[PDB]
């Protein structure tokens, strides 16, 4: 069940990342609390992206610079 | 851009860019886990060897097939297979390539939606269809017509077109191939004193019958002749030394191709499953058929064989028809060259899966329209 | 010359690479910061009517799952990408294991110490 | 050792003469001046040790650039301090990695003689061309024009 | 910190810290009581005499090695041996110092798991491993296949190993080692005469062994030359005078390893447990393993040994393979140039057993995952 577990983990992360989420019952306090809430958490995954983005970047300079190695070994 | 043309087959995996002459990387579709313990530390030993790198670690390996009869019994290993191809010997991403799978006729559904849903949802192609074997090796020579034998490693199909017009009734799929072959010539060689059984020495008694075996023209003569005079026995040497003189088993390996009752088998051999196959077409394109009868696929390499085939149906067919057997001498890369060609025609650009129709239907989509 | 001067160039070298590095990474640190302050929008929360928060949470609650969606696809893509950049690293040592192991260096015994017993203190480097 | 040694390479001449005094101390009999596997087994014995003449001749070959098997003053200084082993580990492999992937500002997974002539220009220390080529040399061992990862870690071997 | 790379062998103890190219301290293994009354008053005379002081006294002492077979038989001397070893020679107390000893195949499970107690409760040490005798001597090969025949003092064992993976069916694990040919030149030596009975005299046994005897190439040519000409007759100084001449035994003495029927062992000698132990290896790895014999231990030191072995192997084995014996210089210490290799490794640094999990599972950690 891989496949299906990447779907489901994703699914869960839509649910998991974003909980059961009720605006109406909550006060003007509240509500932009809440709001500020989504915005950093939004913020922190731009953060995490462009972490990813470098990382990335590494990963492919040093798979170049490994495939160089590998054919020099021969 | 370019097109994949894969083709999974069952024993070499066969791959390279649309337009060329011959495959890319051919290399056996073997997975091996290690079986032993392993004691040096930091060695960097992986957890199984795929392809050709298993070919030469396999004295401490268990290698084993993914693909049994055409069908695949282990996913996981067959998306490994599929993976190590890609990156590494072609090392191309499959997101920005098309492909173009083969598959056997009369093959389980399962199977052919399995496979598009891997290639859609894992390596996430643009783009990829699945063509009979045999059709492609009608394109590679150059034909429209004609009865092709494909007789591969994995399982025997003799698929009849005229005119470009498949016949859907008259296709023959036997289950006999090369691997039962390199069973029943290990099975044989105990008769002197040989005893292979490891998963690895089926390898070398596979490499035996490539180097030695030879299809008789005449069964009986060449059993009377082998067993009088010593003209026969060549010797071959093991990985090792300690060289093995091969007798009669030269010839009796490649015969249970026309007498399956050798291992077993009810049905009838390759030269009488083809002349049923021609009987079921209707009576005014036999004569085409007859002459324009087409070898392909690994197994009918063997040195001898296109005419004691024809011999063979000759007995069979009536006297006054034609009967040519077409054995072109890249006979073993003859589905991969057909497929390349295929894969390089204009008319043909427009009938690939694209990857929003498989959104919209499902893997289901495979059996509909875009066959 | 002698490789002392030699490894003095080599060692300053090393030094000046370093500060580059750090310089480098620096600048990236406030480059990131500048542009994720750029990304997301910033937040405007006065004088909003009460339902109109409430629909502004929740446009703000759906624009939070398309980012835990993007981010989360491409976690999954730098994952892919770390397994095999380890199966490269496992492929370099594969190539480059066997017998090209670093050896350790004690094949000399405590010298000092046996000067110092048979000299007194006239030895004094070490 | 070797970190004592540069430190006291800052003094005169005439500590070369004080050690030359300290040796006849332990094995008074020296007449060349230079440190024969004969001598330094002599004075290992009487301080009761015994390393072995293929030590000390591999000591004598890494140091030999002329291939004379034997020291001048300041080479016989250098032989005598290589009699004991401080630089332990090399530094660190992760960071000299790190600055050799710095180092390839093209990103062409090699460092080619400009690049090196740029970072020996940023480094500004009083070189010569004569210092870059030794360097090439012993970085560039196939003479490629470039830097191998591996010969990279060779050519900072032993390299604090 | 650094790590103890001790090695406790059978007839001389190997000890060092990590990292260097030669055993700090190496000693025979002999712990020898007092036997005779004692008059002089004050003397200081002790109770025991432990390592290589009980071989100055040894006029006065009955010496008694602790270790058989490369089992244990006499545990509180062992352990005045470790205790001699860590305080006297290397001068370090083992609360700071993880050790890594090193133990023979197939050896009884008490003597393993008594070694680590020992070692986890009276010395105290940080953490302890336990390794095979021979993975070491080819670790100091700088290979990673071969097959390693390590013919100590106490047992001579041949673990064949391919790529890193130890093949655990295929240990040859034979008893006759340098003792029994020390007790079989002691028995022969007295053919002229010369009657060494005491305990003591064994020690000058064995160096006459070191000294003078040499493998022959073959036997019975050098036992027709002896037996005519007197070019072998080489003479040796007792430690008070009285010269004695050896004459054949000098080469009937280590000619007991090819044919072991001499001190009456049925088995087959080291020339032939190696071509057994490499046939019962898989058929597509016996080609490296005899290209890549190697030797190690002391007892294979014998002037002419790598000669003899080659030349009988080359008897035995197939024509075509290439039988090559590696016999580095070193072969005394290659067990412990071996072990300090792998203690100076940073992949290795994680399988130490720390004392924590002794304390959860008890002696019986060893048998475990820490092997
Ligand atoms: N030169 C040859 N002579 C005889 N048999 C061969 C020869 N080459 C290949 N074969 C047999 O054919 C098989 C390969 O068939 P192949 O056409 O690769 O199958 P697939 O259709 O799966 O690609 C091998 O297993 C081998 O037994
Ligand atoms: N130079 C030599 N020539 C012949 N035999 C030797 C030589 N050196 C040692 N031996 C034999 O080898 C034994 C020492 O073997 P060793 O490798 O120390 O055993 P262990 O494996 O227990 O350490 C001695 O008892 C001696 O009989
Ligand atoms: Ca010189
Ligand atoms: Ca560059
Ligand atoms: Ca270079
Ligand atoms: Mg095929
Ligand atoms: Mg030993």
């Amino acid at each position: 069940g891989k496949r299906q577990t990447e779907r489901e983990k994703k699914k869960k992360i839509l649910a998991e990342r974003r909980k059961v989420l009720a605006i109406d019952h909550l006060n003007e306090d509240q509500l932009r609390e809440k709001a500020k809430e989504l915005w950093q958490s939004i913020y922190n995954l731009e953060a995490e992206k462009f972490d990813l983005q470098e990382k990335f970047k590494q990963q492919k300079y040093e798979i170049n610079v490994l495939r160089n190695r590998i054919n020099d070994n021969q | 851009t370019t097109a994949l043309v894969c083709d999974n087959g069952s024993g070499l995996v066969k791959a390279g860019f649309a337009g060329d002459d011959a495959p890319r990387a051919v290399f056996p579709s073997i997975v091996g886990r290690p079986r032993h313990q392993g004691v040096m530390v930091g060695m960097g030993q992986k957890d199984s060897y795929v392809g050709d790198e298993a070919q030469s670690k396999r004295g401490i390996l268990t290698l084993k097939y993914p693909i049994e009869h055409g069908i695949i019994t282990n996913w996981d290993d067959m998306e490994k297979i599929w993976h190590h191809t890609f990156y590494n010997e072609l090392r191309v991403a499959p997101e920005e390539h098309p492909t173009l799978l083969t598959e056997a006729p009369l093959n389980p559904k399962a199977n052919r939606e399995k496979m598009t849903q891997i290639m859609f949802e894992t390596f996430n192609v643009p783009a990829m269809y699945v063509a009979i074997q045999a059709v492609l090796s009608l394109y590679a020579s150059g034909r429209t017509t004609g009865i092709v034998l494909d007789s591969g490693d994995g399982v025997t199909h003799n698929v009849p077109i005229y005119e470009g017009y498949a016949l859907p009734h008259a296709i023959m799929r036997l289950d006999l191939a090369g691997r039962d072959l390199t069973d029943y010539l290990m099975k044989i060689l105990t008769e002197r004193g040989y005893s292979f059984v490891t998963t690895a020495e089926r390898e070398i008694v596979r490499d035996i019958k490539e180097k030695l075996c030879y299809v008789a023209l005449d069964f009986e003569n060449e059993m009377a002749t082998a067993a009088s005079s010593s003209s026969l026995e060549k010797s071959y040497e093991l990985p090792d030394g300690q060289v093995i003189t091969i007798g009669n088993e030269r010839f009796r390996c490649p015969e249970t191709l026309f007498q399956p009752s050798f291992i077993g088998m009810e049905s009838a051999g390759i030269h009488e499953t083809t002349y049923n196959s021609i009987m079921k077409c209707d009576i005014d394109i036999r004569k085409d058929l007859y002459a324009n009868n087409v070898l392909s696929g690994g197994t009918t390499m063997y040195p001898g064989i296109a005419d004691r085939m024809q011999k063979e149906i000759t007995a069979l067919a009536p006297s006054t028809m034609k009967i040519k057997i077409i054995a072109p001498p890249e006979r073993k890369y003859s589905v991969w060259i057909g497929g390349s060609i295929l894969a390089s025609l204009s008319t043909f650009q427009q009938m690939w899966i694209s990857k929003q129709e498989y959104d919209e239907a499902g893997p289901s989509i495979v059996h509909r329209k875009c066959f | 010359i002698s490789a002392s001067r030699k490894l003095q160039l080599k060692t300053l070298m090393l030094q000046i690479a370093k500060q580059e590095m750090e310089r480098e990474a620096e600048e990236r640190r406030g480059e990131k910061g500048r542009v994720l302050r750029t990304r997301c929008q910033p937040l405007e929360l006065d004088g909003l009517g009460f339902e109109e928060l409430q629909d502004l949470c929740r446009q703000l609650h759906a624009r939070v799952d398309k980012v835990d969606e993007e981010r989360y696809d491409v976690e999954a893509k730098v994952t892919k990408n770390i397994t095999e950049i380890a199966d490269l690293t496992q492929k370099i040592y594969d190539l480059r294991g066997k017998f090209k192991r670093p050896t350790l260096r004690r094949v000399r015994i405590s010298a000092d110490a046996m000067m110092q017993a048979l000299l007194g203190t006239r030895a004094k480097e070490s | 050792d070797d970190i004592y040694k540069a430190a006291v390479e800052q003094l005169t001449e005439e500590q070369k003469n004080e050690f030359k005094a300290a040796f006849d101390i332990f094995v008074l009999g020296a007449e060349d001046g230079c440190i024969s596997t004969k001598e330094l087994g002599k004075v290992m014995r009487m301080l009761g040790q015994n390393p072995t003449p293929e030590e000390l001749q591999e000591m004598i070959d890494e140091v030999d650039e002329d291939g004379s098997g034997t020291v001048d003053f300041d080479e016989f200084l250098v032989m005598m301090v290589r009699c004991m082993k401080d630089d332990s580990k090399g530094k660190s492999e992760e960071e000299l990695s790190d600055l050799f992937r710095m180092f390839d500002k093209n990103a062409d997974g090699y460092i080619d003689l400009d690049e090196l002539k740029m970072m020996l220009q940023a480094t500004g220390e009083t070189i010569t061309e004569d210092d870059i080529e030794e360097l090439m040399k012993d970085g560039d061992k196939n003479n490629d024009g470039r830097i191998d990862y591996d010969e990279f870690l060779e050519f900072m071997k032993g390299v604090e």
